[PDB]
Parts: C-alpha cells; structure tokens; sequence
C-alpha cells in the first residue's frame, strides 16, 4: 500500500514555435515544414497576451513566455513542496492541422517532444498524449504506440470535437484507452469545425471561454447516451479546466430525462447520475466561485459525491481564485483531502514516492 | 376585434407557456391565395432535409366556444384560476414560422398566425395573450409585424426561437429590439430546433437523452451573447425571457461569467456593469420543465441563485412533460418565492400593474 | 460474350409512407415505430407537389402519387421496349435519422421493402443499397449483407454527407463496396448536418438543386486527394441526378493543382484528369442543356473521353428535357450507343436477355 | 490626400486584382490606442482556433517611392502598362479584417487599412485605386465606412470575401448594396476563408488539392443565391465581380441553372428574368488564375459562354500563381476578346469612360 500523492491534474507545456517539432519528424513532414515557411498552430485559447495567458509571478524565458521549458514549470510548480507530481497537458493546435496525414505526425511529434525535452527531464512530471482527432483509428494507434511509456497517464481530448465523441467512429479511442489503462481527459479548446456553440459564433473570447461548458454538456450526454460506459465499462473521464459548478443542474436533468426514455437507450441501465459520480472526475482550477464561504461544501453536496474533483493548478493560467484558494470554500478537512489525494488516485494511482 | 383591456392578475396565476392546439385551415382565411399554392406545391422549407418533420422528432406526441378554445377554457384556464396565460403558437400544423427559409412565406405564416391567435383565442377570452412570432432572422419583416400588431392589447410579448444563425446579442437583431422597446414589448425566447447550426456546439446528438438534455445549452449560448455584448447597454428597458430552457443552470453559468469576467473583462472595456449585474433588469425564464434535484431544497437554492425575481411559471399545456402549480414544487418551498414565480415575477416581466 | 443492355441507371420508388417498413422492423424498431406516431422522413429533394417531383403523363396510385408501386413503375419504365433494365433508387430518408441505430434498422428495412415489393416483383430490376451513412462500419456491413444477391447492383450515397466520403472514417463502405464489386453511386439529396453550402443555407429548393452539383466536386476531390482509387484501384463511382456540364472545368483545375501539389498526396501518381475520367460516370438525366444541338458532342469533347456518360431517365422526375432528348445534341452515332449500352457496361455488366 | 482625375485606360490595361506588400506599423498612425491595446492582448480573433494563422496555411508562400511602392511600379505597373490596378488588401498582416469576430475591432482594422492605402499607395501613384475593405457581416458599419471613403476618387469599388455567415443574395446585406449603388460603386468578392461553415458544403477539405480547388464552389453558391433572390431586381444598377474563383465554370453552372428553372420557376414568381438574363449587367468575374483546358480553344468558348463582355484580367500579384497578361492566353485566343479582357470589360465594371 501507500499514501496517493497530491497530484495536480493540469499544468500545460507551452511549445515554443513549430520550429521545435522539426527533430521529430520524418524528413518528408520536416521538408513539408521547413518549406510551409513553419505556419505555427499556436492556439486561441489562452491568448498569448490575455490576462489568463500567465502569472506576473511566473517564470519566463527570454520572450517573456511562461512554461516553455520542463526548468521554468518546475521551478514555479514544485517551489513550495506541497506538489508531488503535475500532469502535463500541452495544447499546441495540431488537432487543427486539416491535412489528416500532416496532423498525425505533428501528433506523434509532439508527444516525442513532451517525452524527450519534458518527461526525461523531471520525474515528478506526467503528460496525457496528444492524438490525431481527425482519425480515431489513427488515435487510437497514437494511443498503443505511447501505452509502454507509463510517464504518459491519459488521453488527451478537446471539448470541441468534429463529431461527438460519443459516436461510433470515435470508439477507437475509448476502446484504446481503456486497453491501456488509461483515462481520457476532455480539456477546453476545439478543432472548430463547426460554430462553437449551437447558436454560431461567439464575438469574444471571454464569451467563448465561458461558453464552453455547454458543449461538454453534449459530449457526456453522447458518451453516455451511446454507451460508452457499457462498452468500455473501465472508462475514467477528466474534465479540466471546465469548470465544475453546472454539474449537477445537467445531472438531474439527463436523469430525469433518461427515466422518460429508457427504452431508447437500453444499454444504460444504471442512472446517469451514478454513472456520471462513478466515471467523471474534474480539476479544481478554474473554480468559478466555488471557492467562496461554504460554496465547495454547497457544489459537493449538489453534486452528490466527494469523489469528483481533484485538485489542479492550471499552472501557469491567471485565474481570479489561486490553487488552493478552495480551502475557503469547505469546512470540511476530509473534503480537502479527497481533493488533494484521494480522488486523484482513482485516476493514476501514485503514490508518494521516496 | 373589439377592444380589450390591459391584462389583470389578481388571485389567479400567469402561465407563461401555452400551446394552443390550432386547426387545418384555420389560417388559410388570413393567408392570401399567392402562399396558399406556394405552400400547396412546396411545404415549408425549413434547415432540413425533410418534407414534413423536423430533424427531432418526439417519439411520443400526440392526445387530446368552440375550435378548441372550450378544452382551454376548462381542461386549463379554470382549472387552475390562469388570470394571464401567455399563448407560444410555433407551428402553423411542428417547426416554427419563423424558421421558414423562404423569409417573405415565413412572414405571410407569422402574420396569418398572428392575426388568428388574436381573434380566435384572445379577444373571445382575454385571459389569454399572445406572444406574436416574428422572423428574426430577418429583422425587416419582424420590424413590420411588431409595428402591425404590437401594440394590441391582446399582445403581452414578441416571440422568438432559442436557435439562430447569430448569437442573440449580435447587431443582427438590434433593430428587432428596438422596434420591441418601442412597443413597450418584451421578448420570450422559447426552445426550438434548427436554427441553421448543429444543436450542440461540438456535433448533432444521437438518442433522445442528448436531444431533450441538450436544449438548455442553446440557452446558455444566448444568455452569454445577450449579456457580453452590452446589448443591455444599449436598450436599457429590455426583459427578454427564456422559455423551456430550465432554469437552475443558468446560476452556475452565470456564477461562472463574472468569475472569468473579473480576469478577462479588459477584453470588453466599454461593457458598462459587471456581467451578473444585468440579469434583475434583463432576464427572466419559465420553470417548466421543474428541475429535480436529489434534494428538494437545492431548488429554491438554486432559483435565488439565478434571480428569485425572475423566474415565472409556465405549464407548457398539452405537452407530455407539463407542469401544475400545485404539483410542479416541492412542499418545503418557501411560501413567498412561490408565490411570486406564480403572480409578481410574470407581471413584472409582462408590464401587468400591480 | 452478348450485347450490352440498355440501362436505365437512375430511376425512383417512392416509399408510400414510413408504415410501410412495419412488416421488415423487429419488435423493438416496430413497437418504437408506432409509439413514435410514425413520423416519416419523405425528403425534400424533389418537394411532392412541385413540378419536379413527377410527370403529368405518370401512372398514379389511389393518392396521386408516382412511383409507389413496381407496377405502376414498370408500366411507364418499359412501356416502348427501349429499356432492358432499370436501376431502383429509393431516397426515403433514413440518412436523416440521427439515432443511429435506429437509422440502422430503418435501412435494413428500406432494403427489405425494395428487394420483396420490387425486386421480387419484376426482374428487369435493379436496385441500389441504402446504407445507414452515420455510422460507417455499419454501413459496410449492411452492404456485406447485401452482396450475395446480384439484384442489389450499387452503392447509394448522397451528394451531402457528414464528413466528405475521402475521410478515413468513410473507407469502409469503399472497402466494402470494392470487396463486393459494387460501383459506389451518389445521388443529389443530403443528410442536412451542415448548411448545404460553404455560405450558408439556400433559401428555396430551386437554389439547393442547382447548387448541389458544389458539393459533388468537393467529394469528388476528397475521395481522390485522399487516396481511395490507390486504397480501392478497382472503385467504380457513379454521380446519379447531378449534371455533368460542370465537370470539365473542374478537372481541369483540379489537373492544375494537382501538379502544382503532387508531393502532397503522393499516393496520386496518376493525373486526376484520367483517374476521373477512367472511374467516374455520370448519368444523362437531368441534361442541363447538354440536349441542344451540338451540346452534347461539345460535352464529351471538353471532358475529353466518351466512356463516363450513362443512360437515365430519372423516373419518375420532369426536366425541362426528356430522357432520350440528348440525340439532339450529337451527330455521332457511336456516341449515343456508349451513352446506351456501353458506359454502363462498365458498372453492371448487364447483357441483353432473352 | 489632394486631389485625383477619375482613373483612364488608353493603351494600358486593367488590373483587377493587386495585393499591396504592407508594412508592419502601417497601420498604426491610423488606429487608436484602444484597438492598439486590444490588438497587443488578443490579436484578431476569427473563425479558428488558431491565435496567428488560418485554417488552411499556404504550403509555400513567401518571396519579395518607398515603402513597397518603387517595386510595385517597376515589376508590376510599368513592366505591364497597368493604368487601372484594384488594389485588394484583406491582411493587415493573413486573414480578412472583416472577418474578425470582433466587428468594431474588424471595422477599425478596415477603417486603418483604407485610409493607409489611400495615402500609401493611389494618392502617390493613382494608376493604383483602392476596392476599400468593409465588414459584411456588420452592415451598419460597412455603410458607415462606404460613406466615409467611398466617394473619395481613389476608390473605385467596395471589397468583400468569398465566404459569408449567409448567402450574397440575402436581406442581410441589402443596405450594403443599396450604399454602394448610392456612391455609385461596384462590389468585388475576393476568394477567401473563414466565413462561419466548412469551406465546402458537405465537409471541411483535407489535402492542398481540396482546399484550393474548392475555392470555386463558395462562388457557384454566391453567384445562385445573388440572382435567384432577385437582389437585381432590387438593385438594377448594381455591379459585382467575382475574384479569383475561375470562370469557366460559371458557363455551365448557369446553364443548369436556367434549365432547372424552366421546370421549377413556380417556386420563385417574384423573379422578373430568366436567371442567365441577369449575368450581363450585373456579374463580372476576373481571370487570374486562368482556365487551363486540355484543348486550349475551350477556354475562349467557356468564356464566351459565361459572358464575352465581363470576363476583367487580373495579375493577382505579387502571389505565386500570378498571371502575366502575356503568358495567360493561349495564342490562338480570339484577339478582340483578349483586348476587351484587358481594357473595355473592366472598364465599364468599374465605370472608367472611354
Ligand atoms: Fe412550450
Ligand atoms: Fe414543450
Ligand atoms: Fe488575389
Ligand atoms: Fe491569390
Ligand atoms: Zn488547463
Ligand atoms: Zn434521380
């Protein structure tokens, strides 16, 4: 046995330019690359500029950017040593790349990048692996060929996806996923294929950033709805950086629409609101107000379960409320270590090492 | 018509949601002959494929003076003592007038409904009101229609569709709420489908669960839209009401907003109040269908949480899923919000003196 | 060996109502079926009472309606002797359900009604496989299914799908259309998940028709950039009620890009230009004023071969010209006999009877 | 700005479409601080998710008084006797300024860019005139800034984009016409990007080969919808220009559309010609890239086919598939053809007397 670790579900990589993917690509992409002039797929959801882009606290490089490099997040992260261990997300756009041959190998770049240049140089560090969404197939054998590496903990995916991620052409990944142990993290960002919201397109981005809960509404709607928890019955969901606070208003009433409509669905047996308690977790960053007097006790409570959350940083995005600014949300100290330990541990399974 | 007055709400309720269950040709004496064979020969042509439906059908719908105005009479407007009784006729007979693509047809069918409600329903028995639809997606047209009947007595509101090709807070339907200001109108915004975008902002749902759980998101787009882009701002006496869209999501989506708000707000300078500041005067929405939460109590929470002034029943009568003010609460629900969500809230938001 | 026959390689049932697939569903689809009050999903592609919809001349059944019937079908299709065989497309719009087992079983079930009720009927029929296009390696199995009987002669797609037919998510209906010798049709009609244009909705059916030939080299440039002639080098596809006037200036770009671009789909070793005109064929209904004198040997000339061409009536549909018009627009003798018998030897092998 | 003669083509040509080479801080003299900040923060947020670049990058693109103006006058104006180039700057710098989700930013950006060009480029050297960029979708801003600058002698047209949230011949874009009638200027639509749906109708394309033959279908959808809404009748003075989305293929994609209209002209009985009547006093198309048919004399009787009179050269410089107004016709090419291309078609386009 052993105690689990406090874990910090979400810090990001930032990479540096599409330059950086050029030692991992096969000559053919990398002549591809050199001669694209390096169009770089630096994404819109954190602007570069925007106050949420990075801490005045953080450390930088010589641009001024903040988690370029595995030494300057680690410095920031670990400098109090209340972390054990951080999960690396890096969000560099190649599920944008169109070209669906051109996407797999800045895919399998990336993950080689985050492997050799983040991985290897810090034990404490874990990364989920970037996919080619485009082509689940291809996801999934990008899924395979990193399950060896146990640095690599989940599965990375968009909240915006092309297609629901519910829906068969995307059983690959799940199934891959849960062949490797893995769980899968839905993280905002999209390929923005379509308007991202069903109304079109949203004109800024703090109206875009918000917003976004309401498409992973839908995709735990399809995920369930299609059975992916039937089928892949070991499945774990992540949900970070996408807030918290709307869960249990779409619980009570996708449960109560499942009891009108059960024969449509008769896969799902058990109710969606035990489904959703038992297979989706979420990061703690952003909180969204949950941080205020009694209102993480309140969200838990409405929630039904004290297994959900788990605690992220989001290092190094500027918040209103800082990582463990939670604390002044609970009374509850066995909460706070479920937060911290407990509930990440059904995600991971590390414990503090020595 | 004769005259009417202004509507009265005394003992009785407002029911903001009423499906008047219409008739066959009941429209063909306000339609001229010109529509009569266009429709004859081509339908209405909506954003699908199809000839008859819509993209989601209901897989169960379907029951049981004068036309049906005596079933209306007393199967509801008696029943339960309906002093206001708000009418939302969607289909000419089920996709909205509105909706039609060919605009002027849309028109001519939004005005034929307008002039029928009117004689059939509400004059015979003014407890009954009409909220008049209008082609928002072509503001001239709702412009000229607002301006024809608005000002009638027997109209408590303008009606409009949840899905839009744009964001409702976009420069598109400004002049709709100009014309809407001027007519000392308020806007109800009822669930629909279509739109001209995908019913999610991340794909089309599959099964019944994600189509019916996934119209609330719809709402969280437009609410989004609505505030962040000073739309508020600029027409200072607006209400607009969400209609079918539940309610106790909205608390957390919009305790959500001022918290990514108070990071980014600098990207919206010449945004006047902070985000939440505008829901007391703006924005109402109907409680059918009631959210249930596992715990009864987290309701009346959640409901303050949104605005206790701002939330107004509907019975959304005949429909499978319809609420009954006695039934619809829960019997620990504090006496006085109640009470308002039945009488003070809707006559506040519908102009009815106290 | 033996003559070519003439076939007719384009013409219509038109399901009487969504009652009528009761006796092929099992007893969950069927008693789904009548609980849902039997919504249909007769497309709009050729609107019932519009004058595209049928000839004044056709044979109707008791409701006025063309086509309903293999015996009313038959009675006009071979009433002069010209034709030896016809090829059945039935457009009911089970693509357009989004339940995707249920689009599944609903297809299953269109196939059965097409191979009891019209295939059993007469053998100078043929038909073509409706498959359930959402979910692909559904698809592909219930072409499986279909290719042990020699009457089912086609694949049936759309011109409009989800995701264009060169993406990997669609190989396996080209797989398994290859692996069962069957020629891959696309027939105008869509499945409406995106506005049918790249700019937003068309606003009347005339509008969607004619722009529909769009979306046909959209996937006529996915399926080759993508590679499906090398992946599937016996592929045969047939556009089907799409014109053919606009191919020519599109292969000629699409010749110039290509050698502007060949090392980014390397896979394309051959010109586009021949590959187009060696696997794709296109039916002569509607001619798109292909018929006036001179138009047709012009046609050819520009498209630079005479073997895509093939024979349609398109029955039961009116075009501004006939189905056998198009000899006022050549000179050649041997062109009109490719445009009979020949071209289309070359998707069914069907020979003369006796 | 002084003062400028109205433009004159004798023995030179026209040039419908110039790119000019900008500059970095440009545009900064002409934007207020606000947008200068907002710009710093955020960028131009657009249809992507994508902080810097467009969804579908180059592949290779980039090479190489004062400014830039000495090399546009030697390589381009003097070596072509250019009396007429239509200067077309969609990048600040490469996505569209109307484009930008932000409108007000949009129309700021679009406001810098015309007075930049106006004093940058056309007052120095008036062989230059400005198509002045304007947002599309906001058109109350697009008048506003028509009637600021349109009537200035250096601006010879209104410019917009390939790609809209709606099609061209909507009541959406109406009051633009209708300003631009008034400042008697023609309306150009460059090939473009973005727009709010997938760059085809049916899918977003994937390889190089895709994207960049799909340029044309956005044209064939803009030119149906801008004729069969009747918007010449509505506006009978107005002029438009097609760029850079070929032109043979308009010839038949009007012939299907006449052909089908003969049948299906019921639908539309508003519409006072036959559609191809309104090709000639209303639709332009300019030629860069040109058509290249395996039997160059196609391209002639294509052209013809379209309309002899409004086919305008266009050099595209300084991009890599540019035209040289030698090179690009085939020699037998009709030479009173070729000369009213060069001079008398663009002429009368943009109003220049002869
Ligand atoms: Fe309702
Ligand atoms: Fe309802
Ligand atoms: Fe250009
Ligand atoms: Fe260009
Ligand atoms: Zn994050
Ligand atoms: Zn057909």
């Amino acid at each position: 046995d052993g105690v689990p670790a406090v874990v910090d579900c979400d810090v990001h990589a930032v990479l540096p330019s599409p330059h950086s993917l050029i030692p991992y690509l096969d000559e053919y992409w990398a002549d591809q690359l050199v001669a694209q002039l390096a169009p770089t797929y630096e994404p819109n959801y954190h602007p570069r500029g925007s106050a949420i882009a990075q801490h005045s606290d953080a450390s930088v490089d010589e641009n001024g950017r903040a988690a370029t490099t595995a030494e300057n997040l680690v410095k920031d992260v670990f400098a109090d040593g209340f972390t054990d261990f951080a999960v690396v997300n890096c969000l560099y756009g190649v599920q944008q790349i169109h070209q669906p041959r051109r996407e797999m190998a800045h895919a399998r770049a990336l993950n080689h990048w985050i492997a050799n240049e983040w991985l290897d140089k810090d034990d404490r560090l874990r990364a989920s692996i970037v996919v080619p969404q485009g082509s689940p197939r291809a996801a999934a054998e990008e899924i395979d060929f990193w399950s060896g590496d146990k640095r690599f903990v989940q599965v990375l995916l968009l909240g915006q996806s092309e297609l629901l991620y519910g829906r068969e052409i995307n059983w690959p990944i799940w199934e891959a996923a849960e062949a490797a142990g893995l769980p899968v993290t839905l993280h905002i960002g999209g390929v923005f294929r379509q308007a991202p919201t069903s109304v079109g397109w949203p004109a800024s981005h703090l109206e875009w950033y918000v917003g976004q809960q309401s498409n992973i509404e839908a995709q735990l709607n399809s995920i369930i709805s299609e059975g992916i928890l039937q089928k892949f019955p070991k499945t774990k969901i992540l949900l970070s950086e996408l807030g918290f606070n709307w869960l249990p208003p779409f619980m009570w009433k996708f449960d109560k629409l499942w009891k009108s409509y059960r024969p449509d669905i008769p896969w799902v047996q058990e109710s969606p609101l035990e489904l959703i308690r038992e297979h989706v977790r979420v990061t703690t960053s952003p909180s969204d107000g949950a941080e205020e007097a009694g209102r993480l006790d309140s969200i838990v409570d409405r929630l039904g379960s004290d297994r959900m959350l788990v605690y992220s940083s989001d290092y190094p995005h500027k918040h209103h409320s800082g990582p463990r600014d939670i604390e002044n949300g609970t009374h509850s100290p066995e909460l706070l270590d479920r937060i911290y330990r407990r509930n990440a541990f059904d995600l991971y399974n590390l414990v503090v090492p020595s | 018509l004769g005259t009417l007055p202004a509507p009265s709400v005394t003992t009785g309720i407002v029911d903001a949601d009423i499906h008047p269950v219409p008739q066959d040709g009941a429209l063909e004496p306000y339609l001229d002959d010109r529509w009569k064979k266009h429709i004859r020969e081509y339908g209405v042509r909506t954003t699908t494929g199809l000839q008859f439906i819509s993209e989601y059908p209901q897989m169960y719908g379907g029951a049981m003076p004068g036309s049906d105005r005596e079933l209306l009479r007393t199967q509801l407007l008696d029943k339960h003592n309906i002093q206001l009784g708000v009418l939302q006729c969607l289909a000419p007979g089920l996709n909205p007038a509105g909706q039609a693509l060919n605009q002027e047809l849309a028109a001519a069918l939004c005005r034929a409904t307008n002039d029928w409600q009117l004689e059939h329903l509400v004059y015979p028995d003014p407890r009954m009101r009409a909220a008049i639809p209008v082609t928002f997606e072509t503001p001239d047209y709702a412009v000229a229609e607002i301006e024809r009947v608005g000002a009638d007595p027997g109209v408590v509101a303008v009606l409009g569709t949840s899905k839009t090709l744009e964001p409702l807070g976009s420069r598109k339907y400004w002049p709709i709420y100009e014309a809407s200001v001027a007519q000392n109108l308020p806007i109800q915004f009822h669930l629909s489908q279509g739109g001209g975008h995908a019913n999610t902002g991340t794909g089309w749902t599959s099964y019944h669960t994600e189509y019916h759980t996934g119209h609330v998101q719809s709402f969280q787009s437009q609410l989004l839209s609505l505030v962040l882009s000073g739309t508020f701002d600029r027409f200072p006496t607006l209400k607009v009401m969400f209609v079918e869209g539940n309610v106790a999501h909205f608390a957390p989506l919009i305790q959500r907003m001022d918290y990514t708000w108070e990071t980014l707000r600098g990207e919206l300078p010449d945004l006047q109040r902070k985000p939440s500041e505008y829901i007391r005067d703006h924005i109402w929405a109907s409680t059918q269908p009631i959210d249930e939460p596992e715990k009864p109590e987290h309701l009346a929470e959640l409901l303050e949480e949104f605005c206790g002034d701002n939330v107004v029943f509907a019975t959304d009568y005949p429909h499978f899923d319809f609420d009954d003010p006695e039934t619809a609460f829960p019997r620990s629900f504090p006496v006085d919000l109640r009470d308002k969500i039945l009488r003070g809230n809707g006559m506040r938001f519908f102009g009815v003196t106290n």
